[PDB]
């Protein structure tokens, strides 16, 4: 099961009445300094800072202690058996030239298969996610790459450009 | 005849260090001394007694057990903090008084490993502990006085908590409360109200009544005033309810403080 | 387990009132926690504890009832008043403490009423009254203790007070002359001195060196110093002079206080 846990200051309790994930790896999400505890027949301790994957006890209730009110949530996903590995390794070169265009256009479409992407404009560019904007000729979520400047982008997710607001 | 033993030097005593007081097995520890300096006791963090590995007694810090101690009104001094685990306030019904108090003893019989772990808090300045121990002949654990900790958020109105263990066979002596803004609390087991809603002022006057010290921002609920353990709560296996309604007002989590009783089990609460 | 009742609310309470505090029959009352304001404990005149109509105990003033706990060193606290039917002092001979000590406990088991009369004097600012309730499984009145008022006119010599009433298979636990201007005092039954002709500050030293404190203006003879209830005065009908033989230095009013002790009979003393 994959469940929340947010913050605020004091301590949280969130006891969901079923612990199938009691003798189970946990997937914890883990902000600056926290300290935690397992309930589940007895009342145990846990102080951990840092994403890592837990073993297997008793549960029906969570307990959680607070030293830092202001970290952030997390989505602690216990499960039976969770493995999650994978990087790579790219094979492929591919290189080609894009069509640049006005007003906000995709430079990089969503493709799971790309690992990485070297990129020249002859032009000044700016590059952003899907919150650029370019009302009026004002960039908006962007950051400029200079004309004649390789840069890259390793993501796998789109990417937008806005280099002009001409037409013709 | 009893023996006072200085106990062996405790290993690796310093600042942000893990810490424990590994104690010989063959005997009964009836009280250990605890000598402190270069540290607060609020800087000697989870303080836990554990018999063959398993919890029998839990203190988020070492002041903790010098309130424990300065709730019954024990000798108190600085420099020095106590485990006492034959209890002084006991009274007997069908024995003697010091039969009901020794009854309460560490005895370490049969056991594998007898510790008291701890850890010492960063900021301290320059750690220094040593223990001396009050013994007497070997027992069996036997009947342990167990303090569970607990937590739970108290509202500014009325709290209602009754998903407190309740260990078969096991009894309660107190419970205590530690929250600023508590003005009233009500006990009941199985809609039977034992505790009717008494007012703070009352309450604490009738712990006085017997001896006792109130302690700061905590109501404590002491269910062996008289010192006769007969007069506890007896986790009856038949137990439907066990209830405790907390009239706050300030709404923050409080640390519930529960005494349990009952005959060490190595498979037990 | 014992039970904490708030107990009813006191009905009409107000100045120059006169009030009651009923308790429901069923069970056993160790203690009465009574809270006051408003009001003085002198200003709560003639407390009366009735069991089944007839009189039990009597106070003066509720501040009588301040000092009958003062003197045993009980828990005093300002706007509070307890009535201590069970007598944490006593000790066992051949019974543990705990049972030589809930044996004055008021049981009500066969009672028809069970009554704490008194008057609020006019003057009182704002009279406000509660009551709390310590009580545990239910048992017949049985032993208790029964204070009794008398006025006696001391002398500047010697004065003799051999009119104490001695009901029969009755106890005395101890004799409070209240005087200012007492020195000595000698105790006797049937010619035997039980009590030299003892000087205050003589008296007064004995006292304090049974945990008691010394009350202004009066001269106790304390029969139960060890709290052992076989040292009190048994009054048997064969006794046929049980005198107090006083010497004072003024020509004054003395109130005697005589705690008497027995087991409750609906047509007894
Ligand atoms: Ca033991
Ligand atoms: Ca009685």
């Amino acid at each position: 099961m994959i469940v929340k846990k947010k913050l605020a200051a004091g301590e949280f309790a969130e006891t969901f009445k079923n612990g199938n994930n009691i003798t189970i790896i946990k997937a914890v999400g883990e902000l600056v300094l926290r300290a935690y505890g397992a309930d589940g027949g007895e009342g145990l301790r846990t102080i951990v800072r840092q994403g890592v994957s837990i073993k297997g006890m008793n549960y029906t209730s969570v307990m959680l202690h607070t030293e830092y009110a202001q970290e952030i949530e997390y989505w602690v996903g216990d499960l039976d058996y969770s493995f999650q590995e994978q990087t790579t390794k790219s094979r492929d070169v591919n290189s080609f030239q894009i069509p640049l265009r006005d007003g906000v256009r995709e430079l990089l479409p969503e493709d799971a298969s790309r690992n990485r992407a070297s990129i020249k404009s002859p032009v000044d560019i700016w590059i952003g996610g899907e919150n650029m904007t370019a009302l009026n000729g004002i960039v908006d979520g962007g950051r400029k790459f200079e004309a004649g400047q390789e840069f890259q982008i390793n993501t796998f997710g789109s990417v937008n450009y806005w280099v002009s607001d001409e037409e013709i | 005849m009893r023996s006072f033993l200085n106990l062996n030097s405790i290993p690796n005593v310093a600042a942000g260090n893990s810490c424990s007081i590994k104690l010989p097995i063959g005997q009964t520890y009836e009280v250990i001394d605890l000598r402190y300096s270069g540290v607060t006791p609020s800087q000697i963090k989870n303080v836990r007694v554990e018999l063959d590995g398993r919890l029998l007694s839990t203190y988020k810090t070492l002041n903790d057990l010098i309130l424990e101690n300065t709730r019954h009104k024990r000798k108190i001094k600085a420099g020095v903090v106590s485990f006492h685990f034959v209890r002084p306030e006991m009274k007997g019904v069908n024995v003697t008084d010091l039969v009901q108090q020794r009854m309460f003893a560490l005895g370490t019989v049969g056991l594998t490993t007898c510790e008291i772990k701890f850890d010492i808090d960063e900021a301290a300045a320059g750690p220094k502990l040593s223990a001396i121990a009050q013994k007497s002949v070997g027992t069996a654990p036997s009947w342990l006085t167990m303090r569970r900790n607990f937590f739970k958020q108290l509202n500014n109105g009325t709290t209602e908590i009754a998903d407190l263990p309740r260990p078969v066979g096991y009894r309660i002596a107190a419970i205590h409360i530690k929250a600023a803004g508590v003005d009233a609390v009500e006990f009941q087991i199985d809609g039977t109200k034992w505790r009717d809603l008494l007012k703070k002022a009352d309450n604490d006057y009738i712990l006085e009544q017997y001896g006792k010290a109130v302690l700061d921002n905590t109501y404590t609920i002491d269910f062996m005033l008289e010192g006769d353990v007969y007069q506890s709560v007896l986790l009856d296996q038949m137990i439907q309810d066990l209830r405790l309604k907390i009239d706050s007002t300030m709404d923050e989590q409080a640390e519930i403080i529960v005494e349990y009783m009952g005959v060490w089990s190595r498979n037990g609460f």
